[PDB]
RNA sequence: AGAGUAGAUAUUGUAAGCUAUGUUUGCCACCUCGAUGUCGACUCAACAUUUCCUCUUGGUUGUAAAAGCUAAGAAGGGUUUGACUGUUCGUCAAUUAAAAUGUUACGUGAGUUGGGUUAAAUACGAUGUGAAUCAGUAUGGUUCCUAUCUGCUGAAGGAAAUAUUAUCAAAUUAAAUCUCAUUAUUAGUACGCAAGGACCAUAAUGAAUCAACCCAUGGUGUAUCUAUUGAUAAUAAUAUAAUAUAUUUAUUAAUAUAUUAUCUAUAUUAGUUUAUAUUUUAAUUAUUAUCAUAGUAGAUAAGCUAAGUUGAUAAUAAAUAAAUAUUGAAUACAUAUUAAAUAUGAAGUUGUUUUAAUAAGAUAAUUAAUCUGAUAAUUUUAUACUAAAAUUAAUAAUUAUAGGUUUUAUAUAUUAUUUAUAA
RNA sequence: AUAAUUGAGGUCCCGCAUGAAUGACGUAAUGAUACAACAACUGUCUCCCCUUUAAGCUAAGUGAAAUUGAAAUCGUAGUGA
RNA sequence: UGCUGACAUGAGUAACGAAAAAAAGGUAUAAACCUUUUCACCUAAAACAUAAGGUUUAACUAUAAAAGUACGGCCCCUAAUUAAAUUAAAUAUAAAUAUAUUUAAGAUGGGAUAAUCUAUAUUAAUAUUUAUCUUAAAAUAUAUAAUUAUAUUAUAUAUUAUAUAUUUAUAUAAUAUAAACUAAUAAAGAUCAGGAAAAUUAAUGUAUACCGUAAUGUAGACCGACUCAGGUAUGUAAGUAGAGAAUAUGAAGGUGAAUUAGAUAAUUAAAGGGAAGGAACUCGGCAAAGAUAGCUCAUAAGUUAGUCAAUAAAGAGUAAUAAGAACAAAGUUGUACAACUGUUUACU
RNA sequence: AGGUAAAUAAUCUAAAGGGAAACAGCCCAGAUUAAGAUAUAAAGUUCCUAAUAAAUAAUAAGUGAAAUAAAUAUUAAAAU
RNA sequence: UCAUCUGAUUAAUUGUGGUUAGUAGUGAAAGACAAAUCUGGUUUGCAGAUAGCUGGUUUUCUAUGAAAUAUAUGUAAGUA
RNA sequence: AGUAUGAAAAUGAUUAUUUUAUAAGCAAUCAUGAAUAUAUUAUAUUAUAUUAAUGAUGUACCUUUUGUAUAAUGGGUCAGC
């Protein structure tokens, strides 16, 4: 149920870096994309390619935003009388942060 | 009860549902992406169901045809943005498989999701039509918008195209008509140059995509084998 | 000594005598006295042999036969299910070839149980002035731990290879395995006054155990199909209504589809809900879905299973234990040798058999327009991950991994009052 | 009563060491109390099998604990606080 | 088992605390955030109102708007009760202080008027519980100087027509639904005998204080060392079912979560099913199994006479004939002991 | 009885070294620091493991070879 | 926690507030409770209680070097 | 819980040397090859240093004890106290 011993700096090395199943291995099963010609998976989908691919649907499959008429028309004064400014909370604030803490795709190397 | 199908991690009626939803989602948008296991299994539905509506329009039995129906609608979620689905199925998707012996569906292999190392995929409807009758593009067919691509990069290497890729532009004529074919080919450019900032010049690029078109369509040892002593 | 008809040594064996053993009741306090494994059960057994049965064999006026009795070799295999009891034990029932005796922290819980003995409540008999007590009896009553090391069970990777690889593999080693019963014949024979009643040996059953398998059988089957109850939410079809196109037509009827909708409002003496009139366009069949433990129920493909199926107890042979002999001196004789020669003889031994591990050896190729592997993809015969194995065809050629499809088949449950074509 | 019963009920009374408000004896009713008997039913068992879900296992993220003289930490016999 | 600090080991291990997810887009950034759509879970609730509590946790700094009538506080008055208070010499006492009396405090309670809106001020005088039965009456059939018949039965409202006043005013008769439930009413059963305390007109006023107000409240916003399956007061609480707030569903609403994705070995938990047996298990039928209306009948022995026994057991009709929601419903008898209903070791 | 009660001697206790396989107490022997030629002690000298060769008996059982198990039986051997 | 079992108009259950506790209240009585637990709470103080008991007690070198007996001891784990 | 400074240790990763995949224990010492490193008198056949070829011998410390490797006791480890 419990360690009898300080487990020593050896066996505790060979433990968890000895053997194979434990290593990393090397991802020898990259090759080039056929779209751009950059490294990605074998098997696999360029993500570049399919997110550009992605976003061009985005642009023309696009649902149009709806703009209220009253809205569109309203005089920038009055428009402040009746919408004024606030102070967001801190919450809100690191929320609209996204940079912060959301992550955007890297670009793989162009293969040789 | 075992080995039939993927569990999912999911008990046996929530399972179904989110199969059905998953199934409904990509009648509906003609390629969704997924969890690899999730799209296996969601693409045996939706060919199953494409298959029965197919069923359903040819027989002329009619109880056949009034019991595949009722299959099919047991097969989805009509509701909401899939009200008129049923419909669709019969007049818009079916229809393009009339010919097509199964394999509607593809599960395009993606780069694993960071945040969770799921492996993930792309569920999508074979042959959907890249333009509708308005003058814009449809959400669907990614591997032909690949595929042009990859035709496009080469073009601008000026290189041949690769094997892997010629036979991929086969498989996809196979079920289309050639002038129909070239045509989408040329629309998926227009986009895609223009993306890329590449220049469009018409006549240029249509004679390309003749030519391309030509190579697929007209059809063209270390060991010895001997007889016995 | 004494039994044992007649005889101490067939079998019996006092008192004393000499040992062994290291199981028990002690005795000692030498271990820790932060060793419950708290004494029994269950799970699991391992080991001894001081043999219960089974195999071999001596004696047995107390071996006719059969039962036995007793002793030798022998541990290969096997050695039980209940009633009561906390029980070990025992009695008892029914069995079995037999129901051995132990050791293993009175084998076994960081594996279980917790009934007993066991703290706090408690009462009973007895004791004490009393608090309380008791080898008493009794109801009740809390146990933990994710494994670090060793070990064991499997499984990989690395690796040094009498130096490659693919593959085929032997000696061996590590294990396993090894039975037993009953009836039948031999035979109512031997044997006996009958009454009984065989050895040797062999076959057939079975038993126990191990192993494999899913064709059937049974099981399960959150694959699936059918049946059914209660609410609910759909889709469709139609009716209706309205908006937007189209359009017969003349904005508007109409025609067509598309969408959208099926409300709502007011009575009926406080509120609520329902009911009906009122208001309004405010719809009546196909088919679904979810929920109700898979909602419940009847079936049920595969798979896996055991109630099922199949196989097997691994010969022959080698030397042997005990035991039974031949010739034969030393030692005229005699003596199976603790002389030389010469023989038999065991469920034991060595082998055999089977499983795994290894890799002597073998055939084959050798810098690759196609060398051997590995990463990658699709999976399964295989599986925790791995490992193993199938496939990665698309080429003039020749191979289908999976899904899908398709065909046949199965399931479900209706069905000839049918299915499809005439003309 | 069971095939067979150290339990149970009835009964007997050399009452080791019962006995009358520390109340005696006997019923009905009640009891999550205790013991035993019957029926019914069962995966408790003969004998386990199958399946569903949550883990367990693998990948990604975050990331404990008791313990620990130092450890290059096998078997057996003997040995020795 | 020294103390403080730092850092190790176990170990990148166990765990990530009841759970339903999908997609598409925000956003060529999103398992985890927002939006849309589908699916699901809660629904006498995971809903809507609230009380208490609190790092304001909020739909936030440009912030939780009150003369009063279904606003509370404040305020007036008290209960339990409290009080360096109170009363030559209130009484008693090592001191502290204590007691008795007064007096001031003390909400969990009492407290004026009001939509045909309402006016609190100053001054002068002078209700423990519990029930709503019966009977009778009014009414539709019978039948039409009947018997039956079953329902009606105190209240609240609009309408119509009057009638009285002159289109208000009020009375008067006239028609007008089932189920709940509610408030004012009345009359009424028992023993366990059911709080306290704060004038009247009339005259004259009354330019309306302060304070709570978010959100959270069966919980991630209080108590539990944690965003902790514990604890936490109140009214509501679609419909359809039913005796019912039981049980099913769930319109609307509100959720889907500080772990995901695969995988589903052995193994454990939580379930479902099981051939032939049928308690052989075992300390012991522990656990599991077992329900032939739930309604209406019908219901023994015994006995303290109490359908106690008894919801008896069995049996019956309504339903059902192969079966085909959930939920209540789980046999009988002997013995010991205790009469009973209760209480107790909050954590053996 | 590794017992217990003293007596006596020694060691240990508080003693390192050599021997007795290992070894608190037995057999030797007492480390001041070296060193390592010369005597040795106890104990040993086929190997492991420093170091040997002989005589003479007797044993045949591996008795035995650093932890001697008995009454008794048998077969021998001497002697009287 | 779940499954189950039990009371569920009463010796019921609970909200707001108050009263009684550290020689000490409350207790349908269990040493039960009095703020995660009492044969008597907690804090502070006495106070460095007291410990014939247990543990700890730090550099070096040098020289000598014990005893575990007798006696007495409310003494036999101590002390003379 | 001052301000600097900080090659203090424990501890993490990496590399370099060197050893290690037929060898079994306080992990050291001694013996002894070998490899490497540095060296301004290595003249060298040198020196030193680092280092688990290799062989021998070697039962942690402390407390407490008639007596401990002890499976009696305390300590994870370093720094401060």
């Amino acid at each position: 149920a419990v360690p009898k011993k300080k487990v020593s700096h050896q066996k505790k090395r060979q433990k968890l870096y000895g053997p194979g199943k434990k290593q990393l291995k090397m991802i020898h099963h990259l090759n080039k994309c056929p779209s751009c010609g950059h490294y990605k998976r074998a098997n696999t989908l360029c993500m570049y390619c399919v997110g550009q691919i992605s976003h061009i649907w985005k642009t023309h499959t696009a649902k149009e935003e709806i703009k209220p008429r009253q809205e569109e028309e309203l005089s920038e004064l009055d428009q402040r009388v009746l919408y004024p400014g606030r102070r967001d909370t801190k919450y809100t604030k690191d929320l609209k942060d996204k940079d912060n803490y959301l992550e955007r795709r890297v670009r793989t190397l162009k293969k040789d | 009860t075992v080995g039939i199908a993927r569990k999912l991690s999911r008990d046996k009626a929530h399972r179904d549902a989110l199969l059905k939803n998953l199934a409904c989602q990509l009648f509906q948008h003609e390629s969704i992406v997924s969890t690899h296991a999730k799209c296996k299994e969601a693409s045996r539905v939706a060919e199953r169901i494409i298959t029965w509506t197919k069923r359903a329009i040819t027989t002329s039995n009619s109880v056949a045809q009034a019991e595949l129906k009722s299959q099919i609608q047991s097969q989805l979620f009509l509701a909401g943005d899939n009200r008129k689905l049923m419909k669709r199925l019969f007049s818009e998707i079916a229809p393009r498989y009339l010919e097509r012996p199964g394999g509607y569906t593809r599960v395009l292999r993606l780069e694993p999701r960071a945040n969770d190392s799921a492996p993930q995929s792309v569920l999508e409807l074979v042959d959907s039509p890249v333009m509708s009758e308005s003058h814009t593009v449809n959400r669907g067919n990614l591997k032909m918008w690949l595929l042009v691509k990859s035709v496009i990069n080469d073009d601008a290497n000026q290189l041949p195209h690769n094997p892997l890729t010629l036979q991929n532009l086969h498989k996809v004529a196979k079920f289309k008509a050639e002038a129909q074919l070239h045509g989408e080919i040329m629309l998926i450019k227009q986009v895609l140059l223009k993306e890329m900032s590449l220049p469009y010049d018409e006549a240029l690029e249509n004679e390309r995509t003749q030519a391309l078109l030509k190579e697929v369509y007209s059809s063209s040892s270390s060991y010895v084998m001997v007889p016995r002593p």
